[PDB]
């Protein structure tokens, strides 16, 4: 019946239906859930949803895997693949593999779409094969909790990672030594690749700074007052950067990281943001106040 | 049976989670008291005004379950030594909140990580929780043998793992702990939950934790090798460590997900290792209970020992067959076979107690085929009642009992042999030298004394545990550091011998000498090969009863199955850092006036201590 207070993830698929992940971070029962909304404006209301399911444990992160695949990062230590049935009403579990030793915090699908990478509090990073349902490779590069992992959009063997050990690692699994350390400082908290420019990404730190980085070779702005939790570029040709935080604020930003929009409608931590593929000025956010806010960005 | 808990970071139904864990065979569960990811704000609006409940109800479990079964864990996001002021301030409030909630619940212990160098503000906030309210909760510092940084996969191209042995560097996690507990003023409530990794470090790194208050050992499922059949096991080197931890009777925590079978299998293995070890030997069976238990050393001269104290002495028949043999050998060397009928020897047990040595002398004479005359000199008049009842009932006129002090006794005749057992754990700590000097006048000019000689040994040790136990003996109505200026008999157990025992004081009987002076001053230099912390000096002894017959509690030359004597401990007030390669130089004095005898001592290198027990101010031995 009821959807859990703390909304963690929110992502639009190609057609414009909205995926919502959530968990109970208090009360008697600490479990998670997955929810599809074919009317986005209807979220978060449980009665007016297309599909829904209960997971046994919480939901730290998730992502889409194509059009009907939902890859989930749980507290249990398992990476889960849920799929929709042939008419998109039920959400069935394909696999649930307990391979990390602590809360699986972050997850991201690689360019191919047949593999994905996960990061956990156990400090380990693992590359998954989604067909064979097994871990191909396991890397203990970091010296502290894996905060965020972000797949390279176009290069299937590349990805970023960041951690509480202060490292940002630019991966490339074609090397015998894949990880590579990147400088500019406070701990990295969020990661986002630039969609057009293959050589560029941005990172947000725990102090509320967002900074622009080229892989070869550095502008930066103090955007938020607290930790930058998530970073999602818009689907425009010249894309805007949406930045989240634990200050319960949202800012959309331009190329040079100057401030265009500001939203303080959120009363608790802003956990995810996701741009509508149909209407590029429309941006959707979620948070622990249970709000699903839809902003009109002045583009 | 091994006490064993389960460590989880994901609890949906605390009811079901517990029951599952209890059905698996785990004594207890380590779990989060709040949500690991439920980060909270205590300053900035709107987040500070978040509608509760902030966590689960205490009503979900019974008081008994909270008190016995649940071990709280600090929320992983709580980082009070963060570089960011806001995170620091939030974490301080978050930490107190969590710890205060664990106190409210009555949890037996609460877990906290030591995963970086500077944990100064963590220590501060914890110290404050400890001086706020009145609660008995233990605190278990999760700290690894080897830091994750030092066991990371060598897979960063531009940040390679150095392939150079760094001796002190490999021990850094000990220093993380040392600085934390030093900052928190050596609280008895702050113990170690030592976390083990898949590859163990060098022995000196593990040995560093000897002496430390390890209340738990955490074993991640990932460290377990798989065998042919499919069960989890550990490498022969890990087992050695487990058997060492099993002696410390630590509680074994199992962390991480089931990579293997049951979970009982991980637990069942620990049981299998525990069942199959070398069993408790006859010394260690007697000593079970007294492990690192401090006792005042006995003074049977100044005090009158109890009937049971004498009974304890008598449960070591090995010791008395050694006394029997030494007397037996001596009789033959004095009385030649042709003289055996004519020549009756005068034996004098000096300090006879309830006459175990009296019987050993009667039996030695029977086995030697030589005739003897006995005298049983005992100062204690309560023990004399025991003798005189043995003496009326069995011994008869052969044994003469003498209720007197051996130093006072006007003897009717001189002795061929004076037998005695006036030796403490430090040999001369019961004042046998002074006693036998007074008895020396009634030895024949060619007389033997059994024992003929005794020597005390000393060795520097490291036990932050035993340091803490001595520290807890502060008493009303005396010097607040008196407890550090006095010896303790104790079965030393969780400790580290930092150097081989060297001899300290020696006495020979009879003391053929003009100006008999029993005071001493000995300087020892102990070569130390490890990085460590000196907290005191263990004391042992050795005695030559007669010729090759010996008694010894010196560990390397220990007399077989002799549980009666335990080692002695001379603590120091302030622990001393000792680097690998440095020399511990200790000084020991034996001192005396007409009325009392005592030890003074001092460490002079690598740094000077104060002179301990000057003028017997805190400790004396009554003449
Ligand atoms: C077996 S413990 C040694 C025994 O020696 C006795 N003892 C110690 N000092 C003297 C002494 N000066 N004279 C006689 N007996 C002594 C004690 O009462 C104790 O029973
Ligand atoms: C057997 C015995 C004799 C003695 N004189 N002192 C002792 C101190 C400790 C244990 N045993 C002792
Ligand atoms: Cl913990
Ligand atoms: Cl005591
Ligand atoms: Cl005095």
């Amino acid at each position: 019946a009821c959807m859990e207070r703390q909304l963690e993830a929110a992502r639009y698929r190609s057609d414009g239906a909205l995926l919502l992940g959530a968990s109970s971070l208090s009360g008697r029962c600490w479990a998670g859930s997955l929810w599809l909304f074919k009317d986005p404006c209807a979220a978060p209301n449980e009665g007016f949803c297309s599909a829904g399911v209960q997971t046994e444990a919480g939901v730290a992160d998730l992502t889409w895997v194509g059009e009907r695949g939902i890859l989930v990062a749980s507290d249990s230590g398992a990476v889960e693949l849920w799929e929709l049935d042939e008419n998109e009403t039920l959400i069935v579990s394909k696999f649930c593999k307990y391979e990390h030793d602590d809360i699986v915090s972050t997850v991201s699908v690689l360019s191919s779409g047949t593999q994905a990478v996960s990061g956990s509090k156990d400090i380990c990073i693992k590359v998954w094969d989604l067909a064979q349902q097994v871990v191909l490779s396991s890397y203990r590069a970091h010296a502290a909790q894996v905060t965020c992992v972000a797949a390279s959009p176009h290069k299937d063997s590349v990805f970023l990672s960041c951690s509480e050990d202060n490292r940002i690692l630019l991966w490339d699994t074609r090397c015998p030594k894949p990880a590579s350390q990147i400088g500019c400082g406070y701990l990295p908290t969020s990661l986002a690749w630039h969609p057009q420019q293959s050589e560029v990404f941005v990172f947000g730190d725990e102090n509320g700074t967002v900074s622009l980085v080229d892989t070869k070779s550095v502008l930066s702005s103090a955007v938020h007052s607290q930790c930058v939790t998530g970073l999602v570029f818009s689907p425009h040709s010249v894309p805007f950067l949406a930045s989240l935080s634990e200050d319960c604020s949202l800012a959309v930003l331009d190329s040079s990281l100057s401030e265009l929009f500001r939203s303080q409608a959120h009363r608790d931590f802003v956990r995810d943001a996701t741009w509508s593929p149909l209407n590029h000025s429309l941006l959707t956010t979620v948070g622990w106040d249970h709000q699903v806010v839809h902003h009109v960005v002045p583009t | 049976r091994v006490s064993s808990g389960r460590d989880l970071n994901c609890v949906p139904e605390i009811a079901d989670t517990l029951g599952a864990v209890a059905k698996q065979g785990f004594d207890f569960l380590c779990m989060p008291v709040f949500h690991p990811r439920f980060k909270r704000e205590f300053i900035q609006e709107p987040a500070k005004n978040r509608p509760g409940p902030q966590t689960r109800s205490d009503l979900l479990l019974s008081g008994r379950d909270w008190n016995t079964l649940i071990v709280g864990k600090l929320s992983p996001w709580i980082r009070p030594d963060s570089k960011v002021e806001k995170i620091r301030r939030n974490s301080e409030a978050a930490m107190l909140q969590e710890l205060n909630f664990g106190a409210y619940l009555g949890l037996p212990a609460f877990l906290l990580p030591l995963n970086q160098e500077d944990n100064t503000n963590l220590a501060r906030v914890l110290t404050n929780h400890i001086h706020t309210g009145h609660h008995s909760s233990m605190f278990w510092m999760r700290v690894p043998l080897v830091a994750p940084e030092d066991l990371r996969d060598d897979i960063i191209e531009n940040a390679p793992t150095t392939h150079t042995e760094e001796y002190s560097g490999e021990e850094k996690t000990w220093m993380w702990w040392h600085n934390f507990r030093t900052l928190c003023d050596y609280s008895k409530r702050i113990a170690v939950a030592l976390e083990i990794g898949a590859d163990l470090p060098s022995n000196h790194v593990i040995d560093r934790w000897l002496g430390e208050p390890i209340k738990a050992a955490i074993l991640p499922t990932s460290i377990f090798l798989t065998n042919k059949k499919g069960f989890p096991v550990l490498s022969k080197m890990h087992q050695r460590l487990i058997f060492r931890l099993l002696k410390l009777e630590v509680q074994f925590i199992i962390t991480g997900t089931n990579h293997h079978k049951e979970f009982c299998s991980y637990l069942q293995y620990l049981e299998y290792l525990s069942q199959n070890r070398p069993p408790p030997n006859a010394y260690e069976l007697f000593a079970k209970g007294y492990e690192d238990y401090l006792q005042s050393p006995l003074q049977p001269l100044m005090d009158n020992l109890e009937s049971q104290t004498y009974e304890v002495f008598e449960k070591d028949p090995i010791k008395y067959s050694q006394y029997q043999q030494a007397i037996y050998k001596c009789l033959l060397d004095r009385v030649p076979e042709e003289e055996k009928d004519t020549n009756v020897q005068v034996l004098m047990v000096l300090g006879a107690g309830r006459g175990p040595l009296v019987n050993a002398s009667l039996r030695a004479a029977k086995q030697a085929d030589r005739r003897i005359k006995l005298y049983a000199v005992e100062k204690n008049p309560n023990a004399v009642v025991t003798l005189e009842n043995w003496q009326f009932e069995e011994w008869g006129s052969q044994v003469t009992v003498v209720s007197s002090d051996m130093r006072e006794w006007v003897a009717p005749e001189k002795a061929d042999i004076i037998v005695s057992e006036l030796l403490g754990s430090f040999a001369d700590n019961e004042l046998s030298p002074e006693c036998l000097d007074g008895a020396q006048h009634f030895l024949k000019d060619d007389g033997v004394s059994i024992p003929g000689e005794y020597t005390s040994f000393l060795a520097p040790i490291s036990s932050s545990k035993l340091y803490n136990e001595v520290r807890a003996c502060r008493e009303k109505d005396r010097d607040p550091e008196a407890q550090f200026e006095m010896p303790y008999v104790v079965r030393l157990h969780n400790f580290h011998q930092l150097s081989a025992p060297q001899p300290c004081f020696t006495f020979s009987h009879p003391n053929r000498d003009p100006m008999i002076d029993n005071n001493r001053y000995c300087t020892l230099e102990f070569p130390v090969e490890v990085n460590t912390v000196l907290h005191g000096f263990a004391g042992y002894f050795e005695t030559v009863l007669y010729q090759d017959i010996t008694l010894s509690i010196r560990p390397e030359t220990h007399s077989p199955g002799m549980f009666s004597w335990f080692p002695i401990l001379f603590p120091i007030k302030q622990p001393i850092t000792v680097r690998e390669g440095q020399t511990i130089c200790v000084r020991f004095w034996r001192c005396s006036n007409s009325k009392k005898v005592w030890y003074e001592w001092a460490v002079t290198a690598p740094v000077c201590s104060a002179i301990h027990n000057p003028t017997g101010r805190s400790y004396t031995i009554g003449l």
